RNA sequence: UAACGGGGCUAAGUAGUAAACCGAAGCUGCGGCAAUACUAGUAUUGGGUAGGGGAGCGUUCUGUAAGCGGUUGAAGGUGUGUGGUAACGCAUGCUGGACGUAUCAGAAGUGCGAAUGCUGACAUGAGUAACGAUAAAGGGGGUGAAAAACCUCCUCGCCGGAAGACCAAGGGUUCCUGUCCAACGUUAAUCGGGGCAGGGUAAGUCGACCCCUAAGGCGAGGCCGAAAGGCGUAGUCGAU
RNA sequence: AACCGACUAAUGUUGAAAAAUUAGCGGAUGACUUGUGGCUAGGGGUGAAAGGCCAAUCAAACCUGGAGAUAGCUGGUUCU
RNA sequence: GGGGAGUGAAAUAGAACCUGAAACCGUGUACGUACAAGCAGUAGGAGCAGGCUGUCCUGUGACUGCGUACCUUUUGUAU
RNA sequence: GGUUAAGUGACUAAGCGUACACGGUGGAUGCCUUGGCAGUCAGAGGCGAUGAAGGACGUAUACUUGCGAUAAGCCCAGA
């Protein structure tokens, strides 16, 4: 059955990847709460 | 199909009772002197005095 | 004369390994030998190798005969388990513990 | 400060426990089940400490009215009779004689025939 | 109920068995001696045992036979050539099952099973 | 049975008379404790839920205490003896191996059996179900501590618009070799997509990069909007 | 036939599988089906319309925060 | 994996390592238990086995009487 | 003394129970702490295009720390 996890790394990197994140206001408030969290990855 | 109650561990012995294991037939060979299943050939090859393997 | 060999944290369900020592409990060491050799336990090979090391230690560590000799004391202890998870349907997982067991068998000349 | 409660929990489960010495099972072995046990025996042992008194008594009564009968009177009529001859031995005595020293007892049997 | 029935199923369909069977009389031609489980020893005998009464006549009918049965040409080439002549005056009793103890892997009981009177 | 509690009863039923006895934690006797009155003795009183009131036990921490006890054995653990109405106290054998702490005060994360409580451990079911397509195995030999499962040989069977061979994606060393078999592998395993070590990916032409653009994204200025921003020109990105 | 689908039954229901398998079944040049990439986002989207679907979730997604919402209810509440 | 040997004050301090509780599981010993009916105890009580020396102590407990857990919630729960 | 009869009756434990002993499992407790928590008194109250915060990849005869192809460093001055 086709499950909801169909990955392709573009598609990925589009919706989630630093540059993606870094865009917009809102992503890089994501980013600088990851950051001040402590989180080894930022972005997928 | 499931327990309303544990069982103890008495019943549970009481049902293992018959759990006991039961030795093997032995016999030894005339010629080798080999201890080996009754009816059953040697590890050397040898059945009743005589080497069949 | 005793001698005490143990194999600890022997992969069998002290349960199954008891079964075994039942077998051999207050036998001769040479009764006990052949008991174990037309098993066709698991239990009984580990078992028959602690029992030959327990003989061993009592030849070498002690000084004695291998004909004067008796299982004293043979028990099977509680090891370790180890857990583990075993995926069942519908997205439900059950938990496997693999027992394990500490043989311990004495001989003794007495 | 911070409490922490191991030593005396324990304390507490292991009276209990050294008194649940003997009983079947859980009862002597899990607190939660020693305990309703514990208890149990106690209530048991209160309501029995009375009823003692009730099932000797009984039974010493039994005892002299068979002796009694051997010695040709019923215990009612026998105890009417020692009353009357204002004998005051209990019957945990009198039962005691009945067995211990036979001719006492038809000798009391006499005098509470006597009293009649 | 299986009453005065006879033949073992083995675990196994009857094309199989008939496979496998004709297999194992092949191997036991071959090599005069052959280590299975007991009860597929005393089938075995069922099979092997009419394969050698055949060779004891030789025929293109009964070569044809035997290669019908084994489709084997070195065993009907051995069975004609050997085992008949060998057991020519024999009257059956051409194998024999040696009971050999378990084993390891599944504490099957195993047996030899083997022609009589091997010239080894 | 099953409309005496049963046995059984013709009185062991019903009514009555006489004199007995049994019978409760009631009353009495004997010993003890407590509450409240009175004057240590009296007198009364002491079932109890919600609830009120009173008195305590023990725990951690502070002072007392640079005191006191402790490797000639602390705490903790586990027995035993003993004391009190109780919470509990005391002593002590063994274990243990360095702390403990009187007394009187002081302060609380101060007491657990329940909350389909929370965490860990360990039971019961139970050596039970099951071991994942009914395509199928049989045998000889090998290696090994051990071979149904690994290697090898001969047979058999199964797929064959696939159960073959490639590619993209996706993954990321799983590839090859040696070695190991604890765990992993629904069994064993000498084997492995497992562990460990070493090796292995060679381009003008394949692909990417690159030139080009689609949808669409972003977007100098701009237009618009409390702010954040939205839209959008020139552009610049964006393969399928 | 492939491919897409999902009408019936049986199995399965602590599954081989959080929707399948087996035997049958419908469409099969079209309002077809499929790959890649785009766009629409929560009182919002999208809907050949079932309140369907929007990450195994939907008469208002999910996450975090307000937040220990509130709970005239239920449970539980530890020594003598 | 273990037994010796050795180390150490200690090795039931041996790396699955201070202490090492409980649940839970074993081996050994004593006593009971295969004609016996239910909250498993309690009051009584024989016998047997250990001590100490039998109007003692300890363990077990044939047999007899009595006896439907706990909590909660309730007018009321063995339920 | 024997036989018979009648009565009576120990000795079984497959297993199980209780108690004790010695263990296993387990990791409570106690003791300990290189970590936390709450403050007080000071300091400093910013860092960044002279490229930050934070990272990637390297760097010595896998990861952490340091460093940056001058790479667990180079130079200089004090100590």
């Amino acid at each position: 059955m086709k499950r909801t996890f169909q990955p392709t790394v573009l598609k990925r990197k589009r919706t989630h990847g630093f540059r993606a994140r870094m865009a917009t206001k809102n992503g890089r408030k994501v980013i600088n709460a990851r950051r001040a969290k402590g989180r080894a990855r930022l972005s997928k | 199909a499931v327990q309303k109650n544990r069982k103890t561990r008495s019943k549970r012995g009481m049902r293992r009772s018959h759990d006991a294991l039961t030795t093997a037939a032995l016999s030894v060979d005339a010629t080798s002197g080999e201890t080996h299943l009754r009816h059953n050939v040697t590890a050397e090859g040898y059945y009743r005095g005589k080497k069949v393997i | 004369m005793e001698a005490i060999a143990k194999h600890n944290f022997a992969r069998i369900s002290p349960q199954k390994a008891r079964l075994v020592a039942d077998q051999i409990r207050g036998k001769s060491v040479d009764q006990a030998l052949e008991i174990l050799t037309f098993s066709n336990k698991k239990a009984a090979e580990l078992v028959k190798k602690v029992l030959e090391s327990a003989i061993a230690n009592a030849e070498h560590n002690e000084g004695a005969d291998i004909d004067d000799l008796n299982v004293a004391k043979i028990f099977v202890d509680e090891g370790p388990t180890m857990k583990r998870i075993m995926p069942r349907a519908k997205g439900r997982a059950d938990r496997i513990l693999k027992r394990s067991s500490h043989i311990t068998v004495v001989v003794a000349d007495r | 400060p911070r409490v922490k409660r191991g030593v005396q929990a324990r304390a507490r489960h292991k009276k209990v426990l050294k008194q649940a010495k003997g009983y079947y099972g859980a009862r002597s072995r899990v607190y939660r089940v020693a305990f309703q046990a514990v208890t149990k025996a106690g209530q048991y042992a209160y309501r029995d400490r009375r009823a003692k008194k009730r099932q000797f008594r009984q039974l010493w009564i039994a005892r002299i009215n068979a002796a009694s009968r051997q010695n040709g009177l019923s215990y009612s009529r026998f105890i009417n009779g020692l009353k009357k001859a204002s004998i005051e031995i209990d019957r945990k005595i009198l039962a005691d004689i009945a067995v211990f020293d036979k001719a006492a007892f038809a000798v009391l049997v006499e005098k509470a025939k006597a009293a009649l | 109920m299986r009453h005065r029935k006879s033949g073992r199923q083995l675990n196994r369909n009857s094309s199989h068995r008939k496979a496998m069977f004709s297999n194992m009389a092949s191997s036991l031609v071959r090599h005069e001696v052959i280590k299975t489980t007991l009860p597929k020893a005393k089938e075995l005998r069922r099979v092997v045992e009419p394969l050698i009464t055949l060779a004891k006549t030789d025929s293109v009918a009964n070569r044809r036979l035997a290669f019908a049965r084994t489709r084997d040409n070195e065993v009907v080439a051995k069975l004609f050539n050997e085992l008949g002549p060998r057991f020519a005056a024999r009257q059956g009793g051409y194998t024999r099952i040696l009971k050999a103890g378990f084993r390891a892997g599944d504490k099957a009981p195993m047996a030899y099973i083997e022609l009589v009177d091997r010239p080894a």
